[PDB]
Protein backbone atom coordinates (compact mmCIF):
# COMPACT_ATOMS: atom_id res chain seq x y z
CA UNK A 1 0.00 0.00 0.00
CA UNK A 2 2.80 2.44 0.85
CA UNK A 3 4.95 1.82 -2.22
CA UNK A 4 2.19 1.56 -4.84
CA UNK A 5 0.77 4.94 -3.77
CA UNK A 6 4.21 6.55 -3.52
CA UNK A 7 5.04 5.39 -7.05
CA UNK A 8 1.71 6.75 -8.30
CA UNK A 9 2.30 10.07 -6.52
CA UNK A 10 5.84 10.35 -7.89
CA UNK A 11 4.72 9.57 -11.45
CA UNK A 12 2.15 12.39 -11.39
CA UNK A 13 4.86 14.89 -10.42
CA UNK A 14 7.15 13.70 -13.23
CA UNK A 15 4.45 14.10 -15.89
CA UNK A 16 3.16 17.39 -14.45
CA UNK A 17 5.70 19.55 -16.29
CA UNK A 18 5.56 17.91 -19.77
CA UNK A 19 1.77 18.18 -19.55
CA UNK A 20 2.14 21.90 -18.87
CA UNK A 21 4.85 22.35 -21.49
CA UNK A 22 3.05 20.74 -24.43
CA UNK A 23 -0.65 21.42 -23.79
CA UNK A 24 -0.80 24.64 -21.69
CA UNK A 25 2.53 26.50 -21.95
CA UNK A 26 0.94 29.79 -20.84
CA UNK A 27 -0.97 28.25 -17.94
CA UNK A 28 -0.76 30.66 -14.99
CA UNK A 29 0.36 27.91 -12.59
CA UNK A 30 3.09 26.74 -14.97
CA UNK A 31 4.33 30.28 -15.66
CA UNK A 32 4.35 31.14 -11.95
CA UNK A 33 6.88 28.35 -11.31
CA UNK A 34 8.68 27.59 -14.60
CA UNK A 35 9.89 31.20 -14.70
CA UNK A 36 11.35 30.72 -11.21
CA UNK A 37 9.16 33.47 -9.78
CA UNK A 38 7.25 31.87 -6.89
CA UNK A 39 6.64 28.22 -6.10
CA UNK A 40 8.34 24.97 -7.11
CA UNK A 41 7.16 21.72 -8.68
CA UNK A 42 6.57 20.07 -5.30
CA UNK A 43 4.12 22.77 -4.18
CA UNK A 44 2.28 22.66 -7.51
CA UNK A 45 2.04 18.87 -7.19
CA UNK A 46 0.18 19.43 -3.92
CA UNK A 47 -2.36 21.51 -5.88
CA UNK A 48 -2.80 19.56 -9.13
CA UNK A 49 -1.42 16.07 -8.47
CA UNK B 1 14.29 2.06 -7.26
CA UNK B 2 12.88 3.10 -10.64
CA UNK B 3 9.78 1.62 -12.26
CA UNK B 4 9.60 0.57 -15.89
CA UNK B 5 6.16 1.41 -17.29
CA UNK B 6 4.46 0.13 -20.42
CA UNK B 7 4.72 2.79 -23.16
CA UNK B 8 1.88 1.37 -25.28
CA UNK B 9 -1.19 -0.82 -25.01
CA UNK B 10 -0.39 -4.28 -26.31
CA UNK B 11 0.48 -7.90 -25.66
CA UNK B 12 3.59 -8.72 -23.63
CA UNK B 13 5.79 -11.26 -25.44
CA UNK B 14 8.87 -12.71 -23.75
CA UNK B 15 10.31 -16.12 -22.93
CA UNK B 16 9.78 -17.12 -19.30
CA UNK B 17 12.65 -19.65 -19.32
CA UNK B 18 15.36 -16.95 -19.20
CA UNK B 19 14.03 -15.53 -15.91
CA UNK B 20 13.99 -16.99 -12.41
CA UNK B 21 10.71 -17.10 -10.45
CA UNK B 22 10.69 -15.17 -7.18
CA UNK B 23 8.29 -13.50 -4.73
CA UNK B 24 8.18 -9.73 -4.40
CA UNK B 25 8.20 -7.81 -1.13
CA UNK B 26 4.48 -7.25 -1.79
CA UNK B 27 3.74 -10.98 -1.91
CA UNK B 28 3.29 -11.27 -5.67
CA UNK B 29 4.77 -13.88 -8.01
CA UNK B 30 7.38 -12.36 -10.31
CA UNK B 31 10.38 -13.13 -12.51
CA UNK B 32 13.90 -12.13 -11.51
CA UNK B 33 16.02 -10.89 -14.42
CA UNK B 34 19.81 -11.20 -14.47
CA UNK B 35 20.44 -10.76 -18.22
CA UNK B 36 19.68 -8.34 -21.06
CA UNK B 37 16.10 -9.52 -21.44
CA UNK B 38 14.11 -8.28 -24.44
CA UNK B 39 10.36 -7.81 -23.98
CA UNK B 40 8.05 -7.34 -26.97
CA UNK B 41 4.80 -5.37 -26.73
CA UNK B 42 2.50 -6.10 -29.68
CA UNK B 43 0.76 -2.73 -29.87
CA UNK B 44 -2.19 -1.74 -32.06
CA UNK B 45 -0.05 -0.35 -34.90
CA UNK B 46 3.59 -1.48 -34.61
CA UNK B 47 5.27 -4.22 -32.59
CA UNK B 48 7.42 -2.48 -29.98
CA UNK B 49 10.35 -3.69 -27.88
CA UNK B 50 11.24 -2.76 -24.30
CA UNK B 51 14.66 -3.51 -22.80
CA UNK B 52 14.65 -4.66 -19.17
CA UNK B 53 17.99 -4.06 -17.38
CA UNK B 54 19.37 -6.91 -15.25
CA UNK B 55 18.98 -7.16 -11.46
CA UNK B 56 15.33 -6.18 -11.95
CA UNK B 57 11.93 -7.68 -11.13
CA UNK B 58 9.65 -8.46 -14.08
CA UNK B 59 6.10 -8.29 -12.74
CA UNK B 60 4.21 -9.30 -15.90
CA UNK B 61 3.69 -12.66 -17.59
CA UNK B 62 4.03 -13.71 -21.21
CA UNK B 63 0.95 -13.09 -23.38
CA UNK B 64 -0.41 -10.66 -20.78
CA UNK B 65 -2.27 -7.52 -21.81
CA UNK B 66 -0.88 -4.23 -20.51
CA UNK B 67 -2.05 -0.63 -20.62
CA UNK B 68 -0.01 2.50 -21.22
CA UNK B 69 1.83 3.95 -18.21
CA UNK B 70 1.30 0.66 -16.35
CA UNK B 71 4.23 -0.61 -14.29
CA UNK B 72 5.61 -3.76 -15.91
CA UNK B 73 9.04 -4.04 -14.26
CA UNK B 74 10.93 -2.70 -11.25
CA UNK B 75 14.69 -2.12 -11.21
CA UNK B 76 17.01 -1.98 -8.21
CA UNK B 77 16.16 0.01 10.95
CA UNK B 78 14.11 -2.70 12.68
CA UNK B 79 10.37 -2.22 13.23
CA UNK B 80 7.96 -4.45 15.15
CA UNK B 81 4.61 -5.21 13.51
CA UNK B 82 1.62 -6.43 15.52
CA UNK B 83 -1.25 -8.56 14.20
CA UNK C 1 27.36 13.06 -66.09
CA UNK C 2 24.79 11.41 -63.84
CA UNK C 3 24.82 14.42 -61.52
CA UNK C 4 22.08 16.46 -63.24
CA UNK C 5 18.59 14.93 -63.49
CA UNK C 6 15.63 16.51 -65.28
CA UNK C 7 12.11 15.88 -64.00
CA UNK C 8 -8.02 10.33 -47.30
CA UNK C 9 -5.13 9.36 -45.06
CA UNK C 10 -1.52 10.36 -45.85
CA UNK C 11 -2.93 13.70 -47.07
CA UNK C 12 -5.11 14.71 -44.13
CA UNK C 13 -2.16 13.77 -41.92
CA UNK C 14 0.19 15.91 -44.02
CA UNK C 15 -2.20 18.87 -44.24
CA UNK C 16 -3.19 18.72 -40.57
CA UNK C 17 -6.84 18.07 -41.37
CA UNK C 18 -8.83 16.00 -38.84
CA UNK C 19 -7.79 12.37 -39.15
CA UNK C 20 -7.32 9.33 -36.89
CA UNK C 21 -3.98 9.15 -35.11
CA UNK C 22 -3.64 5.53 -36.28
CA UNK C 23 -4.62 4.64 -39.84
CA UNK C 24 -7.63 2.27 -39.72
CA UNK C 25 -6.26 0.29 -42.67
CA UNK C 26 -2.81 -0.05 -41.08
CA UNK C 27 -4.29 -1.31 -37.80
CA UNK C 28 -4.20 -4.77 -36.23
CA UNK C 29 -5.84 -6.35 -33.21
CA UNK C 30 -3.90 -7.42 -30.12
CA UNK C 31 -4.53 -11.16 -30.62
CA UNK C 32 -5.71 -13.16 -27.59
CA UNK C 33 -4.28 -12.59 -24.11
CA UNK C 34 -4.42 -14.52 -20.84
CA UNK C 35 -7.92 -15.78 -20.03
CA UNK C 36 -7.54 -15.68 -16.20
CA UNK C 37 -7.00 -19.47 -16.22
CA UNK C 38 -3.34 -19.07 -17.24
CA UNK C 39 -2.75 -15.98 -15.09
CA UNK C 40 -1.55 -15.33 -11.57
CA UNK C 41 -4.04 -14.25 -8.92
CA UNK C 42 -2.80 -10.64 -8.82
CA UNK C 43 -3.33 -10.21 -12.59
CA UNK C 44 -6.89 -11.58 -12.78
CA UNK C 45 -9.83 -9.39 -13.78
CA UNK C 46 -12.21 -9.32 -10.77
CA UNK C 47 -15.38 -11.36 -11.16
CA UNK C 48 -17.61 -8.40 -10.25
CA UNK C 49 -17.09 -4.77 -11.23
CA UNK C 50 -15.76 -2.72 -8.32
CA UNK C 51 -17.03 0.70 -7.26
CA UNK C 52 -14.26 3.23 -7.68
CA UNK C 53 -15.37 6.88 -7.19
CA UNK C 54 -13.30 7.46 -10.34
CA UNK C 55 -15.68 5.54 -12.64
CA UNK C 56 -17.03 8.75 -14.24
CA UNK C 57 -14.94 11.00 -16.46
CA UNK C 58 -14.28 14.42 -14.97
CA UNK C 59 -16.22 17.23 -16.69
CA UNK C 60 -14.32 20.22 -18.03
CA UNK C 61 -14.50 23.08 -20.51
CA UNK C 62 -12.58 21.16 -23.17
CA UNK C 63 -15.13 18.34 -23.51
CA UNK C 64 -18.06 20.74 -23.88
CA UNK C 65 -16.26 22.92 -26.42
CA UNK C 66 -15.01 19.93 -28.42
CA UNK C 67 -18.54 18.52 -28.54
CA UNK C 68 -19.86 21.89 -29.72
CA UNK C 69 -17.28 22.19 -32.51
CA UNK C 70 -17.99 18.58 -33.49
CA UNK C 71 -21.67 19.49 -33.74
CA UNK C 72 -20.84 22.48 -35.95
CA UNK C 73 -18.41 20.46 -38.07
CA UNK C 74 -15.34 22.61 -37.33
CA UNK C 75 -13.56 19.45 -36.13
CA UNK C 76 -14.43 15.76 -36.21
CA UNK C 77 -13.55 13.32 -33.44
CA UNK C 78 -12.99 9.57 -33.42
CA UNK C 79 -16.29 9.01 -31.61
CA UNK C 80 -19.18 10.91 -30.03
CA UNK C 81 -17.40 11.58 -26.73
CA UNK C 82 -13.95 13.19 -27.07
CA UNK C 83 -11.14 11.20 -25.49
CA UNK C 84 -8.53 12.50 -23.06
CA UNK C 85 -5.97 12.61 -25.87
CA UNK C 86 -8.33 14.75 -27.95
CA UNK C 87 -9.04 16.92 -24.90
CA UNK C 88 -5.30 17.49 -24.41
CA UNK C 89 -4.86 18.30 -28.11
CA UNK C 90 -7.72 20.80 -27.96
CA UNK C 91 -6.19 22.36 -24.84
CA UNK C 92 -2.98 22.76 -26.84
CA UNK C 93 -4.58 24.19 -30.00
CA UNK C 94 -7.73 25.90 -28.71
CA UNK C 95 -6.83 29.49 -29.65
CA UNK C 96 -6.79 28.80 -33.40
CA UNK C 97 -10.39 27.58 -33.47
CA UNK C 98 -11.61 30.57 -31.46
CA UNK C 99 -9.76 32.86 -33.88
CA UNK C 100 -11.49 31.11 -36.79
CA UNK C 101 -14.88 31.64 -35.15
CA UNK C 102 -14.10 35.32 -34.53
CA UNK C 103 -12.98 35.78 -38.15
CA UNK C 104 -16.18 34.13 -39.38
CA UNK C 105 -18.21 36.53 -37.22
CA UNK C 106 -16.26 39.48 -38.64
CA UNK C 107 -16.95 38.29 -42.19
CA UNK C 108 -20.64 37.88 -41.36
CA UNK C 109 -20.75 41.44 -40.00
CA UNK C 110 -19.02 42.77 -43.12
CA UNK C 111 -21.39 40.87 -45.44
CA UNK C 112 -24.78 41.34 -43.75
CA UNK C 113 -24.33 44.87 -42.43
CA UNK C 114 -24.70 46.41 -38.97
CA UNK C 115 -28.51 46.36 -39.01
CA UNK C 116 -28.78 42.64 -39.80
CA UNK C 117 -25.85 41.70 -37.56
CA UNK C 118 -26.86 43.59 -34.41
CA UNK C 119 -30.59 42.80 -34.66
CA UNK C 120 -29.78 39.48 -32.97
CA UNK C 121 -29.60 41.41 -29.69
CA UNK C 122 -32.58 43.68 -30.50
CA UNK C 123 -35.62 41.39 -30.49
CA UNK C 124 -38.16 44.25 -30.43
CA UNK C 125 -36.98 45.30 -33.91
CA UNK C 126 -39.43 43.70 -36.35
CA UNK C 127 -38.50 45.60 -39.52
CA UNK C 128 -36.45 44.04 -42.30
CA UNK C 129 -32.73 44.50 -41.63
CA UNK C 130 -31.30 43.48 -45.01
CA UNK C 131 -29.03 45.89 -46.86
CA UNK C 132 -31.60 46.20 -49.66
CA UNK C 133 -34.35 47.07 -47.18
CA UNK C 134 -32.08 49.66 -45.54
CA UNK C 135 -31.48 51.20 -48.96
CA UNK C 136 -35.22 51.35 -49.66
CA UNK C 137 -35.90 52.93 -46.27
CA UNK D 1 50.77 13.89 -47.83
CA UNK D 2 53.28 15.53 -50.16
CA UNK D 3 57.01 16.08 -49.60
CA UNK D 4 57.24 19.72 -50.71
CA UNK D 5 55.89 23.17 -49.84
CA UNK D 6 53.77 24.60 -52.65
CA UNK D 7 53.66 28.30 -53.57
CA UNK D 8 50.41 29.86 -52.37
CA UNK D 9 50.64 32.88 -54.70
CA UNK D 10 49.25 30.77 -57.58
CA UNK D 11 46.57 28.94 -55.56
CA UNK D 12 43.03 29.62 -54.38
CA UNK D 13 43.27 29.44 -50.59
CA UNK D 14 39.82 28.43 -49.33
CA UNK D 15 39.71 28.45 -45.53
CA UNK D 16 37.16 26.29 -43.72
CA UNK D 17 36.55 25.35 -40.09
CA UNK D 18 38.60 22.13 -40.11
CA UNK D 19 41.03 22.68 -43.00
CA UNK D 20 42.37 25.08 -45.60
CA UNK D 21 41.66 24.07 -49.20
CA UNK D 22 44.02 24.95 -52.06
CA UNK D 23 43.08 24.99 -55.75
CA UNK D 24 45.57 26.09 -58.40
CA UNK D 25 44.72 29.59 -59.62
CA UNK D 26 45.51 30.53 -63.23
CA UNK D 27 46.34 34.24 -63.52
CA UNK D 28 43.37 36.49 -64.29
CA UNK D 29 42.36 40.10 -63.53
CA UNK D 30 39.08 38.85 -62.05
CA UNK D 31 40.82 36.06 -60.07
CA UNK D 32 37.72 33.87 -60.58
CA UNK D 33 39.49 31.24 -62.73
CA UNK D 34 40.10 27.85 -61.11
CA UNK D 35 42.31 24.93 -62.17
CA UNK D 36 41.13 21.74 -60.46
CA UNK D 37 43.95 19.50 -61.72
CA UNK D 38 46.22 20.42 -58.78
CA UNK D 39 44.64 20.56 -55.33
CA UNK D 40 45.87 20.43 -51.74
CA UNK D 41 44.32 20.30 -48.26
CA UNK D 42 46.09 21.40 -45.07
CA UNK D 43 45.08 21.87 -41.45
CA UNK D 44 44.19 25.51 -40.77
CA UNK D 45 47.30 27.72 -40.92
CA UNK D 46 49.78 24.95 -41.72
CA UNK D 47 52.19 24.37 -44.61
CA UNK D 48 52.04 20.55 -44.46
CA UNK D 49 50.22 19.96 -47.73
CA UNK D 50 48.29 16.83 -48.68
CA UNK D 51 46.25 15.75 -51.69
CA UNK D 52 42.52 16.12 -50.91
CA UNK D 53 40.09 13.25 -51.25
CA UNK D 54 37.98 13.47 -54.42
CA UNK D 55 34.50 11.93 -54.59
CA UNK D 56 33.53 12.86 -58.17
CA UNK D 57 35.04 13.67 -61.58
CA UNK D 58 36.83 17.01 -61.62
CA UNK D 59 37.11 19.53 -64.48
CA UNK D 60 40.12 19.35 -66.78
CA UNK D 61 39.79 22.78 -68.43
CA UNK D 62 39.94 26.14 -66.67
CA UNK D 63 36.47 27.23 -65.53
CA UNK D 64 35.36 30.53 -64.03
CA UNK D 65 33.49 29.94 -60.78
CA UNK D 66 31.79 31.92 -58.02
CA UNK D 67 32.65 31.03 -54.42
CA UNK D 68 30.07 31.06 -51.62
CA UNK D 69 30.57 29.65 -48.13
CA UNK D 70 28.11 27.57 -46.11
CA UNK D 71 27.96 27.32 -42.34
CA UNK D 72 26.60 28.77 -39.12
CA UNK D 73 27.32 31.51 -36.59
CA UNK D 74 28.90 30.79 -33.21
CA UNK D 75 27.58 33.48 -30.87
CA UNK D 76 28.94 32.49 -27.46
CA UNK D 77 29.19 34.23 -24.09
CA UNK D 78 32.87 33.87 -23.14
CA UNK D 79 33.78 34.14 -19.44
CA UNK D 80 34.76 37.62 -18.28
CA UNK D 81 38.29 37.58 -16.83
CA UNK D 82 39.87 40.97 -17.48
CA UNK D 83 38.15 44.35 -17.18
CA UNK D 84 36.10 45.19 -20.28
CA UNK D 85 36.10 41.59 -21.50
CA UNK D 86 33.62 41.12 -24.37
CA UNK D 87 30.10 40.15 -23.35
CA UNK D 88 29.68 37.99 -26.47
CA UNK D 89 31.78 36.51 -29.26
CA UNK D 90 30.42 35.90 -32.77
CA UNK D 91 32.40 33.91 -35.34
CA UNK D 92 31.45 32.36 -38.67
CA UNK D 93 31.93 28.58 -38.70
CA UNK D 94 32.23 27.76 -42.40
CA UNK D 95 31.63 24.05 -43.01
CA UNK D 96 30.98 23.95 -46.77
CA UNK D 97 32.09 25.97 -49.78
CA UNK D 98 30.14 25.89 -53.05
CA UNK D 99 31.88 26.68 -56.35
CA UNK D 100 29.29 27.53 -59.01
CA UNK D 101 30.48 27.79 -62.60
CA UNK D 102 29.62 30.89 -64.59
CA UNK D 103 27.56 30.17 -67.69
CA UNK D 104 30.07 29.67 -70.52
CA UNK D 105 32.77 31.11 -68.22
CA UNK D 106 31.25 34.58 -68.56
CA UNK D 107 32.78 37.39 -66.53
CA UNK D 108 30.95 39.21 -63.75
CA UNK D 109 31.20 42.51 -65.65
CA UNK D 110 29.54 40.89 -68.67
CA UNK D 111 26.01 42.29 -69.18
CA UNK D 112 24.85 38.76 -70.07
CA UNK D 113 26.37 37.10 -66.99
CA UNK D 114 24.32 34.28 -65.46
CA UNK D 115 25.22 31.47 -63.08
CA UNK D 116 25.25 27.82 -64.18
CA UNK D 117 23.61 25.99 -61.29
CA UNK D 118 24.09 22.60 -62.98
CA UNK D 119 27.85 22.88 -62.28
CA UNK D 120 28.45 23.15 -58.51
CA UNK D 121 31.39 21.66 -56.59
CA UNK D 122 31.11 21.19 -52.82
CA UNK D 123 34.11 21.39 -50.47
CA UNK D 124 33.58 19.68 -47.11
CA UNK D 125 35.66 20.69 -44.10
CA UNK D 126 34.78 17.70 -41.91
CA UNK D 127 35.86 15.11 -44.49
CA UNK D 128 38.56 17.30 -46.11
CA UNK D 129 37.11 16.34 -49.49
CA UNK D 130 35.60 17.91 -52.61
CA UNK D 131 32.54 16.63 -54.48
CA UNK D 132 30.22 17.59 -57.32
CA UNK D 133 26.66 18.55 -56.42
CA UNK D 134 23.73 16.30 -57.34
CA UNK D 135 21.58 18.95 -59.02
CA UNK D 136 17.92 18.24 -59.77
CA UNK D 137 16.17 20.49 -62.31
CA UNK D 138 12.41 21.10 -62.41
CA UNK D 139 12.22 24.16 -64.70
CA UNK D 140 10.81 23.30 -68.15
CA UNK D 141 13.33 23.51 -70.96
CA UNK D 142 15.79 20.75 -70.15
CA UNK D 143 19.31 21.41 -71.39
CA UNK D 144 18.30 24.51 -73.39
CA UNK D 145 16.44 27.10 -71.31
CA UNK D 146 16.63 30.69 -70.11
CA UNK D 147 19.08 30.62 -67.19
CA UNK D 148 17.89 34.10 -66.14
CA UNK D 149 14.69 32.67 -64.62
CA UNK D 150 15.91 29.72 -62.52
CA UNK D 151 16.43 29.61 -58.75
CA UNK D 152 18.59 27.20 -56.77
CA UNK D 153 17.44 25.76 -53.44
CA UNK D 154 19.97 24.13 -51.09
CA UNK D 155 18.69 22.07 -48.15
CA UNK D 156 19.71 19.11 -45.96
CA UNK D 157 23.06 20.48 -44.74
CA UNK D 158 24.16 21.45 -48.23
CA UNK D 159 23.30 18.06 -49.75
CA UNK D 160 20.01 18.73 -51.59
CA UNK D 161 20.33 20.89 -54.71
CA UNK D 162 17.19 21.70 -56.70
CA UNK D 163 16.47 24.16 -59.52
CA UNK D 164 13.03 25.80 -59.58
CA UNK D 165 11.44 28.74 -61.35
CA UNK D 166 11.90 32.11 -59.66
CA UNK D 167 8.12 32.57 -59.67
CA UNK D 168 7.59 29.72 -57.19
CA UNK D 169 10.00 31.21 -54.65
CA UNK D 170 9.11 30.39 -51.04
CA UNK D 171 8.86 33.05 -48.35
CA UNK D 172 11.34 32.76 -45.46
CA UNK D 173 8.35 32.85 -43.12
CA UNK D 174 6.89 29.87 -44.98
CA UNK D 175 10.13 27.88 -44.66
CA UNK D 176 10.49 28.59 -40.94
CA UNK D 177 6.81 27.80 -40.33
CA UNK D 178 7.07 24.54 -42.29
CA UNK D 179 10.03 23.38 -40.20
CA UNK D 180 8.33 24.41 -36.96
CA UNK D 181 5.06 22.71 -37.91
CA UNK D 182 6.78 19.45 -38.83
CA UNK D 183 8.90 19.28 -35.67
CA UNK D 184 6.06 20.31 -33.35
CA UNK D 185 3.65 17.85 -34.97
CA UNK D 186 6.06 14.97 -34.37
CA UNK D 187 6.70 16.18 -30.81
CA UNK D 188 2.97 16.37 -30.08
CA UNK D 189 2.38 12.89 -31.50
CA UNK D 190 5.19 11.55 -29.32
CA UNK D 191 3.76 13.23 -26.21
CA UNK D 192 0.18 12.02 -26.78
CA UNK D 193 1.18 8.46 -27.75
CA UNK D 194 1.67 7.53 -24.08
CA UNK D 195 -2.04 8.03 -23.33
CA UNK D 196 -4.09 4.85 -23.38
CA UNK D 197 -6.94 6.22 -25.52
CA UNK D 198 -4.51 7.41 -28.21
CA UNK D 199 -5.50 4.58 -30.58
CA UNK D 200 -9.15 5.71 -30.51
CA UNK D 201 -8.37 9.43 -30.83
CA UNK D 202 -8.35 11.91 -33.70
CA UNK D 203 -6.00 14.69 -34.69
CA UNK D 204 -7.58 18.09 -35.32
Amino acid sequence: SIEIWYATSEYLRQEMNPNFRMTDPFNPVHMMSFSGARGNASQVHQLVG
Amino acid sequence: AEHVRAPYNGKIKFNEDLVHPTRTRHGHPAFLCYIDLSVIIESEDIIHSVTIPPKSFLLVQNDQYVESEQVIAEIRERVRKYI
Amino acid sequence: NGFVVYNGFELDKKLGRPHPFIDPTKKKQIETTLTSDESWWNWRKPEKEQWSRWQRRRPDVETVFLKAMAETGQVKLYGKEPTLTETSLYRARRHLFKEERLQAERERLAKEGPMAFYSEWVKAWKRDTSREAVQKH
Amino acid sequence: VVDYRINEDEFHKISLLDCDFFIRKPPDPDNDVYDFREMYVTPPDTDIYSVPRVLAPMPQKYIRCAMSDYGCYDVTEPPIDAPRDPLYKSEREISKVFLTKHYRNRRLNDPEFVLDFEEIYVIDSKTKSITRARVLVTVPGGRKRDRKDDLLVIRDNGNSFKIIHVGERDDPTTVIEREEWTKTREDMEKHLRKLRDFSVSNWF
